RNA sequence: UCACAAGGCUAAAACCUUAUGAAACUCCGAAGGGGCACGCGUUUAGUCCGGGAGUGAGGCUGCGAGAGCUAACUUCCGUAGCCGAGAGGGAAACAACCCAGACCAUCAGCUAAGGUCCCUAAAUGAUCGCUCAGUGGUUAAGGAUGUGUCGUCGCAUAGACAGCCAGGAGGUUGGCUUAGAAGCAGCCACCCUUCAAAGAGUGCGUAAUAGCUCACUGGUCGAGUGACGAUGCGCCGAAAAUGAUCGGGGCUCAAGUGAUCUACCGAAGCUAUGGAUUCAACUCGCGAAGCGAGUUGUCUG
RNA sequence: UCCCAAAAUGUAACGGAGGCGCCCAAAGGUCACCUCAAGACGGUUGGAAAUCGUCUGUAGAGCGCAAAGGUAGAAGGUGG
RNA sequence: AUCAACGGAUAAAAGUUACCCCGGGGAUAACAGGCUGAUCUCCCCCGAGAGUCCAUAUCGGCGGGGAGGUUUGGCACCUC
RNA sequence: CACCCCCGUGCCCAUAGCACUGUGGAACCACCCCACCCCAUGCCGAACUGGGUCGUGAAACACAGCAGCGCCAAUGAUACUCGGACCGCAGGGUCCCGGAAAAGUCGGUCAGCGCGGGGGUU
């Protein structure tokens, strides 16, 4: 699953920023790679409409 | 009332005791004396007075709780817990008691 | 009006009427579209309306009744305790609570006593008929 | 001295500590003393290696693991499944 | 009356004129969708002693009384339908409308014609063979007469599911 | 448990049908929250000993409550964020709201929130609509043949709703009530005849009469006409003290406003190129740590 | 002690209510036994309740006190 | 041990100052401004009824909706 | 657990309960029977308790019928709500995404599962 960081962890609370640093996304355009898991699939729901996901 | 059985067999606590339980059903001149496992819903010895009743009814007390122990031996039981249904220990029941205390 | 026994004081909050049906008791209703607390003293202005409309007979329903009790501030300060028990009793209706009902009257003698009625209340209102049997 | 009142009514102070409520939960492992529950009246009564204190307190007799049975309401039961 | 599709989100209906319904009786009990302005015109003059058969978008024809209907609070509109499914030998208590006719003999005085019991639930009826309303004679009343359940002459079969000493017409004095 | 609406009923209390309210009511009961095990999976903190502190006046907003008038830029808790200690863009200006967290250099590029007539960067964009009040660019109860669109009853070429000519009853000055009350200061009823039709009666009127017309009927026209409601945008309601204004100019020959679609502008955010720092691992200098240099990752309000 | 207190714990106000500053030699220990409030119908001083009798009866009673939890398989009531 | 001001300063303790003094505080009151608008001022809806008759020529019970910021306040924000 | 039934005793403690209705006596159990003692009634063998039959199966119990009441209870829908995003000066409201009641309706139920001993298939 390709995530990318598209907005910023400031103004957002300390859980969804806790979320997006599990994630290893440190700046904006930061974009990974993801695992097809339940955990690592949770955590990309939990900061869902700070990341623009592909597939 | 039916509050003196569930009242004494409250009272008979189960598994902190370790022992195993002996019931009696001497409301009736059919005397069950049964010696019941805790854990397993099982009854082990037992017990009765139907099966030759040896001329006597209530005075079968003694012959009861010795068929009872002599049967207890045969299987290894030996720690008790007695459990005088609403029966008030004195009589046919105190016997029995004796009977089964000096039997094993 | 007031109620006859109770505890003294209250609190306040809100959300969509719970308990108002559409006909029971009457055959033309009164519906709040609005939340507010109504005073005692705007339903006996309501009744004493409808009552003189309807001159002789007594076929008013007022499903609503004043429980909540309301404060004051004695003149001024604010360095004392909580306050004023004896200010006003309320109803709290929510929008969809039927608040009145009437009984062996015109759809045209009920239009206006509403009407009436309606502008002695501090919410809007709308007039209704029958055709709801949920629970009996 | 006046003739009205010794201390004044109608008063909104006073209020109380306080603590209470369930320590060790199901699927939790215990060391033997452990409470597991502090409480009023028996809400929770004992059950297998579980004790009960003067204050209604449901303690640990034995180690192992806590398990919370409910009957119904009233008919509760903290009990202590042996690990070993 | 016709319905249409049966998804479980009522996302592609609600924006529409549709009304949700619900069908059953212990064999099948399917999900449905409806239109609203359809139902209305029909269930104005039916009610609960009243039916219609309602044939789904596939060729399924099937005999249907309602059973409870859920309206919207801030809005008039209905929101929602129950509908209870036919046997064709024996039914249900259904509520029964109760009328009145002829000016009583006690409205004159000063009195007026209070309907107690707007809606009457009656046991054993037969499907069918429901009453589509249930008229009650007044002329006979003054002022002070209670007409009890145990008083109303029901039509053929039909048996009483309330109290016969319960209140159903009564006259009403002045003030 | 306490409060409470309509009726039954009985000698009220109880009980029955219908119908409710609850911080200190609960037959029930979530979403969520908390403990523990696992990490089945991504991350990078944690704890423990010891040295040095500072701080124990907080502020605003959303949400959940109390106090208060369901006032305060009010007060007091809970909770999340920002300011405090936060620069940069946006919101005219503007701690806090929206966007976004500044290692340094560039006369490079992409975006966010916001924007794209001119002041002022960038579409006087494209399509279907709505609003002519400058609404947009002060609030309400209430009020309105304002325009747009869906609906629900009805009368209708067996000739309606409106204008036009003629008529509009007789009992009966319905009774009662009264100083009178006669269609019209107030109760009961709204029954009857004649018929193309006329209600013991709508508004006005004099002191009651009369008067002047409508409900109902026909002739001539010739076509749709009327009443409730729904909902979009607009109208009235709308009076304050130095000079006025939506930031201005100015805009409907939309630069207002609902829905859709690209394109561009736009920050200290992301990017390009160079360069320095922090920590870390990976090389080597040196008798050993330890510190140099050296890349690569990483950090620097 | 309850409520505020936002279904863990905790949480403020000159917010809403109300108690405590002792008592019991048995109102403790243990072993036995007992089971409540109320209502209907029937009866001596009586008669609205009382002492008696049958029929309904999770408890609508009690627990030295305030309230909350709890409780009749007793923590209620009686005795060795 | 009402050390009850209940983490309890001494075994041992009241007033007054317009004759007053010093260190501070806009952390905090009086004036004024500010925010608010209960109170105050005004206006509007409805139409009981008053007006020979006729609600509206005048007047408007019970009730309802706003405006203003000139009152008494609330609060305590710059200014001690 | 060859099978029927009964007496004890469990797990489960209303889908197990109540009401109404029917069957069972001399196997078992129940009343019953007498009591001076053992033992017992703040009075009374009511209950405990002792000795025992007969007489009956009345009462109690066990078992069976039944859906009048209890109890259990969907599907759908709504309320409410975690997270995302807005409206209104306000009381208060809306949209997207999962989660999800309560009450009601359909309906389901006069339970299910052990251990021991006693008596039956003439
Ligand atoms: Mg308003
Ligand atoms: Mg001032
Ligand atoms: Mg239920
Ligand atoms: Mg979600
Ligand atoms: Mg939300
Ligand atoms: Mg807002
Ligand atoms: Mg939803």
């Amino acid at each position: 699953m390709k995530i990318k960081l598209v907005r910023s962890v400031i103004g957002r609370p300390g859980n969804q920023v806790k979320t997006v640093q599990a994630l290893g996304l440190r700046k904006i355009g930061d974009s990974r790679e993801v695992s097809d898991t339940p955990a690592v699939r949770g955590m990309v729901k939990t900061v869902k409409h700070l990341l623009e996901v592909q597939e | 009332r039916r509050k003196l059985r569930t009242r004494r067999k409250v009272r008979t606590t189960t598994a902190a005791s370790g022992r195993l339980r002996l019931s009696v059903y001497r409301s009736s001149k059919h005397i069950y004396a049964q010696i019941i496992d805790d854990s397993r819903g099982q009854t082990l010895a037992a017990a009765s007075s139907a099966a030759l009743k040896s001329g006597n009814k209530t005075d079968t007390a003694a012959a009861v709780g010795k068929a009872l122990a002599a049967a207890a031996a045969e299987k290894g039981i030996k720690q008790v817990v007695f459990d005088r249904g609403s029966y008030k220990y004195h009589g046919r029941v105190k016997a029995l008691a004796d009977a089964a205390r000096e039997g094993g | 009006k007031r109620t006859k026994f109770r505890k003294q004081f209250r609190g306040r909050m809100t959300g969509d009427a719970k308990g108002g049906d559409y006909v029971a008791f009457g055959d033309y209703g009164l519906i709040a579209m609005e939340p507010a607390w109504i005073k005692s003293n705007q339903i006996e202005a309501c009744r004493i309306v409808m009552s003189r409309h309807f001159r002789r007979g007594g076929k008013i329903y007022i499903r609503i009744f004043p429980d909540k009790p309301v404060t004051k501030k004695p003149a001024e300060t604010r360095m004392g305790k909580g306050k004023g028990a004896v200010e006003y009793w309320v109803s709290v209706v929510k929008p969809g609570r039927v608040m009145f009902e009437v009984a062996g009257v015109t759809e045209e003698q009920a239009k206006e006593a509403f009407r009436l009625a309606g502008h002695k209340l501090p919410i809007q209102t709308k007039m209704v008929k029958r055709e709801v049997y949920d629970e009996a | 001295a006046h003739k009205k009142g010794v201390g004044s009514s109608k008063n909104g102070r006073d209020s109380n500590p306080k603590y209470l409520g369930v320590k060790k939960f199901g699927g939790e492992v215990v060391k033997a003393g452990n409470i597991l529950v502090r409480q009023r009246g028996t809400k929770f009564k004992a059950g297998q290696g579980v004790g009960m204190g003067r204050d209604h307190t449901l303690f640990a007799l034995s180690d192992g693991k806590v398990v919370f049975i409910n009957k119904g309401k009233g008919a509760r039961f903290i009990s202590i499944e042996a690990a070993q | 009356m016709e319905l249409t599709a049966k998804p479980r989100t009522p996302k592609q209906k609600l924006d529409e004129s549709m009304i949700a319904a619900v069908a059953y009786n212990k064999e099948n009990n399917v999900s449905f969708a409806l239109d609203r302005k359809a139902f209305d015109r029909a269930f104005r003059q039916q009610s609960t002693t009243g039916l219609f058969d309602i044939t789904v978008e596939g060729g399924e024809t099937f005999p249907a009384l309602v059973k409870a209907v859920q309206m919207d609070k801030r809005k008039r509109a209905p929101i929602h339908v129950d509908f209870y499914m036919v046997t064709y030998g024996e039914p249900v208590e259904v509520s029964v409308p109760v009328h009145t006719t002829g000016r009583s003999q006690g409205e004159v005085q000063g009195g007026l014609v209070d309907i107690v019991v707007h809606n009457l639930q009656i046991v054993a009826p037969g499907p069918r063979r429901i009453p589509q309303e249930l008229v009650v004679d007044v002329t006979k009343m003054n002022i002070g007469d209670h007409i009890t359940a145990g008083d109303i002459k029901l039509p053929e079969g039909c048996t009483l599911a309330a109290d016969p000493e319960l209140t159903v017409v009564s006259v009403l004095p002045p003030r």
